[PDB]
């Protein structure tokens, strides 16, 4: 349906919220977290 | 017929992500390639693995053995019609052609199944063919084959109270959902923990128990949780041989907070090298974290994170930014605070949102009724 | 279509846009942006410099007024950058000022410089104390002190009356 | 040429007629409800 | 062997649809049209879909006494253009069946739009619409016989004014057609309201945000609301155009509700990217709010080739990276300048700071100033007091600065419990509900 | 309070530990359970509504 302007113009995908939350935040998810308890 | 072959799928996953060993794909993959007449498991791994030093000749003898099997099949197709019986062509080639499916992934499958499906004198004759699709649908994560054969099993294989290979259907759907994004289907359909007792997906029955606990720690409310994985004595043995699993369970019911990260680290490192868990291994972490933090917020309204710090071991700024991200997720409402530093919880969802949900339906719901009352007079 | 390069265009649009923001017309600011999307990409630097100023006022400027007044020293923009120094605001005077906060000097607000001449004394006593009734900012109201009643329970009761009327009109 | 097309505009008027006829039918409904 | 089938069913197109429309339009007023006469939209878009052809149905049109049975059957039988589109006037002037004038001045003429030769017949379509606009003008000077142009041919007329649009666009713009439109408005203002003005007003905004910019303020004095919104499609994209306006008028909190409304009033299908491409620039206003969720709840993978900038852009929104900011700008700023996107590049930083202050504000009762100066990529404590005042900027949640040295003495705000604010609004909630009861009353009034 | 309950919310600074709730509120619950299926009916009828016309 040509609306007179617009003709001119769950695999891995629900997780995308968690992943874009976790892009540069806890990128390993455990490999610091399992090793936090001996930092202090 | 399928236990080392599902172990080949385990090896597909096992040399999918890591490269810490570049010679398992010769050790137990050539040990697989010499058994089961595994031809395609090296013929497709011939490109994604190494140069395969000279791996044609020791495989020439086995593709020649396959040629012997195939040529006695090609004689058998007219040797069985001289046998004056019913469908002995179909029998005598369906046997070694399901074996061709055991040899080759799709070719023996396609050349077999569209002939040996032509008469269906039993739903086993359908469902063994369905199984021989389900093996390759676990090997190659298909969708069309290994949901439409389940549609066919949900066409006529409802009949017959045989219950073994009808619970197999439940197990395969549980495996298929937990193979993608499952919350509840694997818990509901892995209810049948004890009552399976032998399969090929049961190549380690105790790992099936790991599967049902790794989904029933998510999809299961705490009364249901104690009723299933505590008041289940029939599951108590196979969780009882697994220490850290049972440790995480009885601590998670016990609210033993400082071992939660230990046990979660155990389960997460197990999550690394176990297949059908690549869409899951990062989601599961925060899932079980916020799942413990549910009753951790149910605990108090008067709460500091120093108490949380010596409840966890290190969480001060870690859990500050972490619970900040959980609030940013929308769930877990509490006011973490600067120097006053009182983690204050709320009251449940009665107040006005119980009032509000009805018209939150009747915004778009009633837009549906508005515009579809505007359907009548153009 | 054959209008040649008129170099007065850049700074006359600059003065237009300058006073246009000085009278707080951001809708008119962006209608100016949208009537010329072409030259305002990289050229027209005396429009491209007011849109860096729009980044600075996108930031909600009190520091960046001085931090952008640093780089307009001589173009005879003076009459209208004076109106920009007028249109710098007074919300901190509307929250905590009015004879004492010792000085609010370290935020680059143009008015809030000049420690105590009669210029900012006049401004701290300008036309009163911008809030109005019942309180000063010597001891702040923290907004305005409305906090009236639930007398509007009675006019929502009036809403109930004509609501029942509209029920009767509906049946 | 005002006094030509107002007559046409008098069919907005006629919309009240259909509603009139149909609520007369609505009364005719209740007429044998009350007779029952 | 296929073309003898539209000789049957393309004949029965005009037989059933057009014959029933004209004959049932000759009486039974306002059931004259609009029960299958304005099946016109999809049955005649379908006529331009369902099926030499160009001269055949345009010869020998106006004959006599109503022998269109034989004449349309001649149009059937003849399957085995310079005066030709004017031949419905060149056989004789039409002289009878004034509901058929625009009908046969639309349905045979318009398939050249779908034939797409664009060179010799768009000026002939211009002439054919000079004839049809002569009908449009001469309906009130020479046709003082009955209504026949409101009740049927106004709903036909707005459609063929969209076809006017389809013709006028493919070569140039239109300016005379705008005063011509407002004359069409004056002969539809007080007598019988048509959309019409809203059709070429959608086109007005559509070509004007390309090329003229004074006219939103002229809409402001021109906002005859037209609450009929019968199609809801024209009204939907009307909200889309004016939501692009309020996005370029920088009105955002209105834009989110009115553009979510404009989306949820699209019942549309055909996932080529109509709803998707309109919806992307719709929720650009949510990119301008300062708040936007993850767009996984919005994507159709047919839009994926166009949103190859957009997902990384909303990643830049949820993050605050200036590298990602400028990189998405220069690299991935293509294909959106055709729609107009560069008003988010000035205030993507504002989006960053409002997302951050939303997270921190609902996260923290009290925060400190010289650590909220280091939550995000802030600059200084004077920049942080600055951005606390700019974080209020409208009336946000209580943040009093502890005005000695305690940085901020902010706390959370209360009294949304269940007390007076919901029952302050429930009068208006049930005001909306009684408006729907008025919709029930008019549901009874539909017969 | 954690695992089990008698709905005693932590009332640290009062001196009673008030044990209170109103479990019958279920008119609102029941109306929600109505709406969920009322428009399942309406959506099932919409097939007839948008089918028998065109």
């Amino acid at each position: 349906m040509s609306e007179k302007k617009q003709p001119v113009d769950e695999d891995n995908w629900d997780d995308d919220n968690v992943e874009d939350d976790f892009s540069n935040q806890l990128r390993a998810e455990l490999e610091k977290h399992g090793y936090k308890m001996e930092t202090s | 017929p399928k236990n080392p072959d599902l172990r080949i799928a385990q090896l597909r996953f096992l040399l999918s992500l890591p490269e810490h060993r570049g010679d398992a794909a010769v050790r137990d993959e050539l040990m697989a390639a010499v058994r089961d007449n595994n031809m395609a498991p090296y013929y497709e791994a011939l490109c994604k693995s190494l140069d395969w030093q000279i791996d044609v000749d020791l495989l020439n003898k086995m593709k020649k053995a396959n040629e012997d099997e195939l040529k006695r099949l090609d004689e058998e197709l007219e040797d069985a019609e001289k046998n004056l019986g019913e469908s002995e062509i179909r029998d005598a080639m369906m046997a070694k052609a399901e074996y061709l499916c055991r040899i080759g992934d799709k070719e023996g499958a396609l050349t077999a199944f569209r002939k040996t499906y032509d008469k269906t004198v039993a739903l086993g004759h359908r469902l063994d063919i369905v199984f021989y699709l389900l093996r390759i649908g676990l090997f190659y994560m298909d969708n069309d084959l290994i949901t439409r054969n389940t549609e066919k099993a949900k066409s006529l294989i409802e009949e017959g109270g045989d219950w073994d290979r009808r619970n197999r259907l439940k197990v395969y759907q549980g495996l298929y959902c937990v193979a993608i994004r499952d919350f509840k289907q694997a818990a509901e359909l892995f209810l049948d923990t004890v009552s399976t007792f032998t399969s090929y997906e049961l190549m380690d029955y105790k790992t099936f128990v790991t599967y049902t606990v790794y989904v029933s720690m998510i999809a299961l409310e705490r009364p249901d949780l104690r009723e299933k994985v505590i008041k289940g004595a029939e599951i108590l043995e196979v969780l009882h041989s697994l220490p850290a699993v049972r440790q995480y369970l009885f601590s998670l019911y016990e609210c033993r907070y400082s071992v939660f990260f230990q046990s979660l680290a155990v389960v997460e490192q197990e999550m690394k090298k176990d297949w059908l868990f690549a869409p899951h291994y990062r989601y599961y972490v925060r899932e079980m974290r916020i799942h413990a933090y549910s009753q951790l917020l149910e605990s108090y309204r008067s709460l500091t994170l120093g108490y949380m710090a010596e409840a966890f071991g290190v969480g001060v700024e870690f859990i500050d930014q972490e619970l900040s991200r959980f609030i940013a997720a929308g769930r877990l409402h509490c006011k973490i605070d600067k120097v006053n530093e009182i983690v204050e919880t709320n009251r449940p969802d009665s107040k006005n949102w119980q009032y509000q949900e009805t018209i939150k339906k009747g915004d778009l719901l009633l837009n549906r009724v508005q515009k579809l009352s505007r359907v009548i007079n153009m | 279509e054959q209008l040649p390069e008129s170099a007065y265009m850049h700074q006359l649009l600059g003065l237009n846009l300058l006073f246009l923001l000085s009278q707080n017309r951001v809708a008119e600011f962006h209608t100016e942006l949208e009537r010329l999307p072409a030259k305002d990409i990289q050229t027209n630097v005396y429009i491209k410099h007011p849109v860096s100023l729009e980044q600075y006022l996108m930031e909600g400027s009190y520091n960046k007024v001085f931090l952008a007044k640093g780089n307009i020293p001589a173009e005879s923009y003076t009459f209208f950058i004076d109106i920009l120094l007028d249109t710098i605001r007074d919300e901190i005077a509307g929250c905590i000022e009015k004879a004492y906060e010792k000085i609010l000097f370290t935020e680059a607000t143009r008015i809030l410089f000049f420690n105590t001449p009669k210029k900012m004394t006049d401004y701290a006593k300008k036309r009163g104390w911008v809030l109005g009734p019942n309180n000063y900012y010597s001891f702040a109201s923290q907004q305005q002190k409305p906090e009236d009643t639930t007398i509007p329970s009675t006019e929502l009761a009036k809403q109930v009356i004509e609501y029942a009327r509209q029920l009767e009109m509906i049946v | 040429y005002l006094s030509k097309i107002e007559e046409l505009q008098l069919i907005v008027n006629d919309k009240s007629q259909n509603l009139r006829r149909l609520q007369a039918q609505r009364n005719e409904l209740n007429a044998k409800v009350r007779l029952l | 062997p296929p073309p003898p089938a539209p000789q049957d069913v393309e004949m029965k197109e005009e037989a059933a649809t057009g014959g029933g429309s004209t004959g049932e339009a000759d009486g039974k007023t306002a059931a004259a049209a609009a029960e299958h006469s304005q099946r016109e939209l999809d049955t005649v878009t379908l006529e331009d879909i369902k099926e030499g052809k160009e001269p055949r149905f345009v010869l020998r049109a106006l004959r006599m006494l109503p022998s269109t049975s034989r004449r349309l059957n001649h149009y059937v039988l003849y399957k085995a253009l310079l005066p030709f589109l004017e031949e419905p006037m060149d056989t004789e002037a039409d002289l009878q069946f004034r509901p058929r004038t625009g009908k046969a001045a639309s349905t045979p003429l318009l398939p050249e739009v779908e034939a797409y030769l664009q060179l010799l017949v768009v000026i002939f379509m211009m002439n054919s619409k000079r004839y049809k606009e002569a009908q449009k003008i001469s309906d009130d000077l020479m046709q003082k016989i009955s209504t026949q142009n409101r009740r049927a041919l106004d709903l036909v007329a707005a459609k063929c004014y969209y076809y006017h649009a389809r013709v006028y666009e493919f070569l140039d713009k239109l300016d005379v057609v705008r005063s011509f439109l407002h004359a069409r408005l004056r002969t539809a203002t007080l007598r019988h309201d048509a959309d019409g003005q809203a059709t070429l007003l959608n086109l007005l905004l559509r070509n004007y945000l390309h090329y003229s910019l004074y006219d939103q303020a002229e809409k402001l004095v021109s906002k005859s609301v037209f609450p009929e919104q019968a199609n809801n499609n024209e009204w939907a994209r009307y909200l889309y155009y004016t939501g692009r306006i309020k996005a370029i008028q920088l009105e955002y909190s209105e834009a989110r509700r009115t553009m979510t409304n404009a989306l949820r009033k699209a019942p549309q299908h055909t996932a080529v990217g109509f709803k998707q491409t309109v919806h992307k620039l719709l929720i650009v206003v949510e990119l301008l709010l300062g708040e936007i969720p993850d767009r996984l709840q919005f994507r159709q993978p047919s839009l994926k080739r166009s949103l190859m900038p957009y997902f990384l852009l909303t990643q830049a929104v949820r993050t605050g990276n200036l590298a990602k900011f400028n990189q998405v700008l220069d690299q991935f700023g293509e294909k959106f300048q055709a729609d107009g996107t560069y008003t988010l590049i000035i205030r993507l930083r504002h989006n960053v700071i409002k997302t951050g202050v939303r997270m921190i504000s609902l996260s923290y009762s009290r925060i400190s100033l010289a650590d909220i100066a280091q939550k995000l990529q802030l600059d200084s404590p004077e920049d942080a007091e600055f951005i606390v005042a700019k974080a209020i900027r409208d009336g946000v949640i209580e943040a009093s600065i502890n005005h000695e040295k305690g940085y901020v003495q902010s706390k959370e705000m209360i009294d949304i419990y269940s007390t007076r604010e919901p029952q302050l609004a429930f009068h208006q909630r049930i005001s909306f509900c009684l408006d729907i009861h008025n919709m029930s009353v008019k549901a009874m009034r539909f017969p | 309070i954690l695992d089990k309950k008698f709905h005693g919310i932590l009332d640290q600074g009062e001196g009673v530990l008030i044990i209170f709730d109103e479990p019958p509120v279920d008119k609102t619950y029941e109306a929600a359970l109505e709406t969920i299926q009322n428009m399942s009916k309406v959506v099932d009828s919409l097939y007839n509504k948008a089918k028998k016309l065109t």
